[PDB]
């Protein structure tokens, strides 16, 4: 369940 | 003496009513009435939103008090009156008087009511309610949940050249939608919070506003919204810094899908009726003959639904690449995009089976959604 | 050996609902329910069963290979609710399961070991009748409403099914009001008298007021455990009847009344409605303020305010009001007793007798002759 490059939390 | 007293058409009246209760969700709320100058304010607010809504009545005098919000909606809404008297009678209480009946509702002290916070703006503009509900509704069912994640908990209203947009993600999916300004405003970026945002667009929404325009005024702490002139709402935004999404927008793809966006929509929601919460995923077996969407559901079962390729615009399907794809997707943050936008069809581009798909409506140029896949 | 069938999707539909409907129990969810389908001589048989209820339904099918088997009753609705084909053929495929095709689509639901859901109880009855679905929907529905809530009273948490001669009689009571329905048998029956839960009694009610049933015949068997009835032939309920007994109410129906209102049934339900909204929970009452010229319907809400509704004597049908009394009389009521009896009998007007502010008072409707209600007052 891959997410987005959101550095925090991803 | 100077007590208010006013006759009210009883529907405008609900109406009202309903925006200045939803915007405290509520026995504790209070509603300020304020009859001057041929009009009855409206007055509702807490800790983080401020909603004033006039209406026209009939004044027959001037004066303010404010009574439970909840107990007003109550009533209203059950009496058969077209018209009703609302009037001051101090110690006796607010009268709401139809025909037959008579409600008294006890009073509580205009000075316990705080006025609106002044807001001296960075940025003002104005567009239409059409076009701002386009944005909030393309945008709002991807703000984040997560309490925890504060600067996702809401919508990110910025200026792009002459572009203002709306953009939201929650980890899993991004949703970007916009319109195009007149004038040359100032590069700005707020979060406006998932409750204001939701409130605004219900009144937008209204027959009464959806013909008009809205006008925005906002600086680094607040946003305030000046709908068809009579309905001002005063937000306040949340402190944080809204991710550069830009380099989540897929630039190029290796395959595009074309597809009736009712009968795909049905079709995912018939599929994902298997499946187990923490397990929500359909697979999509792409080619050119036939989409095949199926699930399984542990110690349930699974299900298979073909669509087979069309040029029917009902049934329409189009996937124009040789080699098949099987790509699965959580199937609420497929159904939230084809809910968002009425549209014949709808348009899905991808890559592998890794990365995002990239979904867009053909005759809505101004709308933009990615959903990142799961693997099935 | 297994079964094969084709069904109209829309009867399939309407089976599951009743399916679903009849097995909700308190911190029961409805994922573990399971559905028995049967697929002999023409017919679909679905049931389903609880520890309290057993729900047989027959309908018409194509069978194509007779079977029995087994699956979750909320998936197998959640599933044929969705699907637009206006037939489906319904197939045990053995170790895949049991396969749902339409024309697009296909779903396997696993089945359950068909050996373990139970067959229908048994009954030896000790009376049988027959009625019609018209006259036991209106015994029900005039007296569901006031089934005691209350656990430590269970033997009121349900409906008296009696014979009083050659009357058939539901009687419900809470301890605040007390509800009277009956309708006449042409065959004298054996007398009894049970206590239907209920949840069997809002089941079986909702299943004779289907469109299907509600023109036809229940045929009702009973002894002293447990209660089965027949509707239409084709649909059977067996419910478990509770043990106790139910209230010698005869003596708690007022011989004689000083005073009568007569009034539009739908002008009283809708002012006490109104003015009920100002009221608080654990004062929820209404005051009844009687003359000849006017009735005032009043109430009083703790740190909120209050309400008056006036209602003038009229001999307009729509607005009809007459208390033939020369006495004042100011009395109050649970506004929820007051309008669950105006709203279970359709009438244009509603009498209602009275005697001092503590004595109950009499409902009557009066072209309905075979409902009565009793409410007890409470002071205000």
């Amino acid at each position: 369940v891959p997410t987005l490059p959101l550095v925090p939390x991803g | 003496h100077h007590m208010l007293k006013l006759i009210v058409e009883t529907k405008t009246l609900v109406q009202s009513l309903g925006f200045a209760s939803s915007v405290v969700e509520p026995e504790y709320a209070n509603i300020k009435l304020s009859a001057q100058d041929g009009n009855l304010e409206l007055s509702s607010t807490n800790m983080d939103l401020y909603l004033s809504q006039k209406i026209a009545v009939q004044v027959v005098s001037e004066g303010e008090c404010t009574v439970s919000t909840k107990t007003l909606n109550d009533i209203v809404r059950k009496l058969p009156d077209s018209e009703l008297t609302l009037t001051d009678l101090g110690t006796t209480g607010l009268e709401i008087k139809g025909k037959n009946c008579k409600f008294n509702l006890f009073t509580l002290p205009v000075s316990s009511f705080p006025a609106m916070d002044s807001i001296n703006p960075e940025a003002s503009f104005k567009i239409s309610c059409t076009d701002f509900a386009k944005i909030i509704e393309s945008t709002k069912f991807s703000i984040s949940l997560d309490e925890t994640r504060y600067n996702l908990n809401g919508v990110y209203l910025h200026i792009k050249d002459k572009e203002f947009c709306s953009a939201s993600t929650d980890g899993h999916r991004l949703s970007i939608s916009w319109v195009t300004l007149e004038k040359q405003i100032k590069n700005f970026g707020v979060i406006l919070p998932q409750k204001s945002a939701e409130e605004i667009l219900k009144i937008v929404k209204d027959p009464k506003n959806i013909n008009e325009d809205i006008e925005i005024l906002l600086n680094s702490n607040k946003i305030k919204f000046i709908c068809n002139e009579n309905t001002i709402m005063l937000s306040k935004l949340i402190d944080g810094t809204f991710p550069d999404y830009s380099t989540f927008i897929p630039e190029s793809s290796s395959s595009k899908l074309v597809i009736n966006r009712k009968m795909f929509a049905d079709s995912i929601e018939r599929i994902a009726i298997i499946t187990v919460e923490k397990f929500r995923a359909v697979k999509l077996s792409l080619s050119r003959e036939t989409l095949e969407i199926s699930a399984v559901g542990e110690a349930r079962g699974n299900a298979k639904e073909v669509i087979n390729s069309s040029q029917d615009k009902e049934s329409f399907y189009e996937y124009n690449s040789d080699e098949s794809l099987a790509i699965g997707f959580n199937p609420q943050y497929l159904e939230d995009v084809l809910k968002a936008v009425k549209s014949d069809l709808v348009e899905l581009y991808f890559s592998d089976v890794s990365a995002p798909v990239l979904i867009k409506f053909p005759e809505n140029p101004k709308d933009i959604f990615i959903v990142l896949p799961v693997k099935v």
